[PDB]
RNA sequence: GUUCCGAAGGGACGGGCGAUGGCCUCCGUUGCCCUCAGCCGAUCGAAAGGGAGUCGGGUUCAGAUCCCCGAAUCCGGAGUGGCGGAGAUGGGCGCCGCGAGGCGUCCAGUGCGGUAACGCGACCGAUCCCGGAGAAGCCGGCGGGAGCCCCGGGGAGAGUU
RNA sequence: UAACUUCGGGAUAAGGAUUGGCUCUAAGGGCUGGCAGCCGACUUAGAACUGGUGCGGACCAGGGGAAUCCGACUGUUUAAU
């Protein structure tokens, strides 16, 4: 039962990104030419919102419920799939496999990630998926 | 041949009175006093027996020169911890966690039935 | 003591408010450009004769250049 | 039943098609072609648990050997050491049919 | 080639200490010297690092054991008695 | 007697109050209160143990890693930080502009690269917790790097003839 | 190369032969492109000749065997009988 499919949930196990939460935007059960192994471009958040409580003022937690996100590709060796999934609608013509090769692309495939990821975690679902792991 | 002496009033074989020969601009040799061997920090998981990798091997109190990115490596537990331990503690909390969630429910389902 | 490998930085460093002196070393197949600044001795060597004559001139006016032998 | 499941562990490599070791494994879960996984007694906790769970994720069964991973070996006929197992294809036996 | 009939590891000891002696320390010695099999891992990297303690090469564990040999009669058979007494404790 | 029968602390981020100086800005000195706070016991004990950081040439009658010259380096300090660089300087929409480019609204911005081990010159963060280095026996064998010795020739000077 | 033996020793047991100088021979390896070229470093074995039988020529350098008594052994002890 191949289940490896976009809007998985991941952790990432190795490199920079440790230990963080990320839900896959593409997969690539066969490798290319130039990554002879399987592979998937996942979109994760680095930085978790702060956790927000009651009793606070309204410019302290729109401030503290910023979240800062990254884009990369990643081994099925590297990545550890969870059971949860996030369905969030980024978009594939700006997020896509291409952007490496430019850094104003990077930065606008990131920007667009944080903004929805921004969207999501307001509307306070898979709270889960935005509550950082405690490792 | 030319055969020398120490340069310091300290005359026994210790830990730091250790030499090495070097040949000088005036074509003589003499004893440079060295520096004692450091050692690159172990890991905290306690059971790898080799080194961290990243960081330079220098005798602690030298560590305030260095700069923090030739002390650590960029990941969590950088410079504190092993990569295979640090995934390995990763992959431990997340499938814990999922266990303790399993026996929450069954526990709940169990409740529910009773 | 630091070697230079560009002509312009060096020019930059020669017009540093710390430089005391530069000294010029002629010596065959080379020329040295030495300027003493506050904690380090850059050197600037180049190959070229007409080269090194001409930022001999372009040196700045203010600075003490003292040739050597 | 320990007898009987050597002796369909002796067919499904005599004719069938599996794979051994953790690593590999791994690839052959994630690709979703592993019809069962068997694991020794012995495996490190941590493994064994990511391997139920990887499992549970693509629908397939584990079995635990009731040996070490020495006679798990022994038992695939190999002169090495084997923990976990992936069975692909059970050819002319019925491992999968227990 | 076989280089001793009778002693073995305690052909170290020359013609000292005493035959008897000799004899009741080689057994020991092989015992306390010979590399075990990991309970955990299946290689053979058992050694005895100090008196009761035994580490494994590969698994990096250490167990508790024996002064010459890995685990002793004594220890096999309270941990079983130990298992019987909790079985019956339970019910 | 040395933690044993002690009310064994005179410290601190921050918050509040009270005064002061300095362009009363903002901070500092403080004075009071709130809050936080285990130490294993004062103190002594190594010119062979632990312990950051200096080397080369010259110089006397008798002193040199100490004097002179030349190259360095460590620690501490610095209101105004003395300067530079990083943080950090972007995107969307709407106008003007043939365009280049510029004006208005919004919104983001506590750094990036590599599959990975890891890398880049920086790259916020307190009480608290965790770990490492300091920090180690004796013997054997092997390998690498030096210094000395050895060998084959070029020079320069001396001996024999 | 013996008695004996705690089978480890005794053991260099005991007892014999050889050893100089010179001229040769054979074997023992690298690097480059079953072959070829270019480089080597020390050793071992054998042979001919030769000296007023002399050769570990100075120095260095275990006498041995057969038994008895005592203490198993290594170790320590009355600085000045
Ligand atoms: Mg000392
Ligand atoms: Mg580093
Ligand atoms: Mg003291
Ligand atoms: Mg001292
Ligand atoms: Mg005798
Ligand atoms: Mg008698
Ligand atoms: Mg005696
Ligand atoms: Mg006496
Ligand atoms: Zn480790
Ligand atoms: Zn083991």
């Amino acid at each position: 039962g191949k289940f490896m499919k976009p809007g998985k949930v991941v952790l990432v196990l190795a490199g920079r990104y440790s230990g963080r939460k990320a839900v896959i935007v593409k997969n690539i059960d066969d490798g290319t030419s130039d990554r002879p192994y399987s592979h998937a471009l996942v979109a994760g958040i680095d930085r978790y919102p702060r956790k927000v409580t009651a009793a606070m003022g309204k410019k302290k937690i729109a401030k503290r419920s910023k979240i800062k996100s990254f884009v990369k590709v990643y081994n099925y060796n590297h990545l550890m799939p969870t059971r949860y999934s996030v369905d969030i609608p980024l978009d594939k013509t700006v997020v896509n496999k291409d952007v490496f090769r430019d850094p104003a692309l990077k930065r606008k495939a990131r920007r667009e990630a944080k903004v929805k990821f921004e969207e999501r975690y307001k509307t306070g679902k898979n709270k889960w998926f935005f509550q950082k792991l405690r490792f | 041949v030319q055969r020398l002496t120490y340069r310091r009033r300290l005359s026994y074989n210790t830990a730091s009175n250790k030499t090495r020969l070097s040949r000088t601009p005036g074509n003589r040799i003499v004893y440079l006093y060295t520096k004692k061997v450091g050692k690159a920090p172990k890991s905290a998981c306690g059971v790898c027996p080799g080194r961290l990798r990243g960081v330079r091997a220098v005798r602690p109190k030298v560590l305030m020169r260095l700069s923090k990115t030739k002390k650590h490596v960029s990941r969590a537990y950088g410079g504190s911890m092993c990569a295979k331990c640090v995934r390995d503690r990763i992959k431990r909390a997340f499938l814990i966690e999922e266990q303790k969630i399993v026996v929450k429910v069954l526990k709940a389902q169990a409740q529910s039935q009773k | 003591p630091r070697k230079i490998e560009e002509i312009k930085d060096f020019l930059l460093t020669a017009r540093r408010k710390d430089a005391k002196s530069v000294k010029i070393k002629k010596n065959k197949d080379n020329v040295k450009f030495k300027v003493r600044c506050s904690r380090y001795l850059y050197t600037l060597v180049i190959t070229d004769k007409e080269k090194a004559e001409k930022l001999k001139q372009s040196l700045p006016p203010g600075l003490a250049v003292k040739e050597l032998k | 039943s320990l007898e009987s499941i050597n002796s369909r562990l002796q067919l499904v490599m005599k004719s069938g098609k599996y794979v051994l070791g953790y690593k590999q494994s791994l690839k052959m879960i994630r690709q979703g072609k592993a019809k069962l996984v068997i694991l020794a007694n012995n495996c490190p906790a941590l493994r064994k648990s990511e391997i139920e769970y990887y499992a549970m994720l693509a629908k397939t069964g584990v079995h635990h050997y009731s040996g070490n991973n020495i006679e798990l070996g022994t038992a695939c006929g190999k002169y090495y050491r084997v923990c976990t197992l992936s069975i692909i294809d059970p050819g002319d036996s019925d491992i999968i049919r227990s | 080639a076989k280089r001793t009939k009778k002693v073995g590891i305690v052909g170290k000891y020359g013609t000292r200490y005493g035959a008897s002696l000799r004899k009741m320390v080689k057994k020991i010695e092989i015992s306390q010297h010979a590399k075990y099999t990991c309970s955990f891992c299946g290689k053979t990297k058992m050694k005895r690092r100090a008196v009761g303690i035994w580490h494994c090469g590969s698994c990096m564990k250490t167990v508790a054991g024996g002064a010459w040999t890995y685990n002793t009669t004594s220890a096999v058979t309270v941990k079983s008695a130990i298992r019987r007494l909790k079985e019956l404790k339970d019910q």
